[PDB]
């Protein structure tokens, strides 16, 4: 209950492939991962902001 | 392991710190623009089988 570990770092901003509406941008809100590997089907999800 | 199909990846334990793929894995180059790197390859055959 301390995350101390994430101090050290901060957010950064990416190249988004869908940034709505189908055209291009870049944003601090993009989204890499899915793997779902679960049984009940929840899903984590790796996005580039804190 | 012809990939696809089952057996794409193995090995003889779990930590078998050296392990067989012939995953078929090729990448090419990126458009102009945007930075990123593109690579091509059959997707996990395991979860397919």
């Amino acid at each position: 209950n301390h995350f101390n570990a994430y101090k050290l770092t901060r957010p950064y901003v990416a190249y988004c492939a869908d940034c709505g509406m189908g055209h291009s941008c870049h944003s601090p809100a993009m989204i890499e991962n899915v793997q779902a590997d679960a049984t009940d089907g929840t899903l984590k999800i790796q996005f580039a902001s804190q | 392991g012809q990939p696809g199909r089952f057996g794409d990846i193995q090995s003889r334990t779990l930590d078998s710190k050296d392990l067989y793929a012939n995953t078929g894995l090729k990448l090419a180059r990126p458009a102009a623009g945007n930075i990123h790197v593109p690579y091509t390859q059959t997707p996990s055959g395991f979860k397919t089988w």
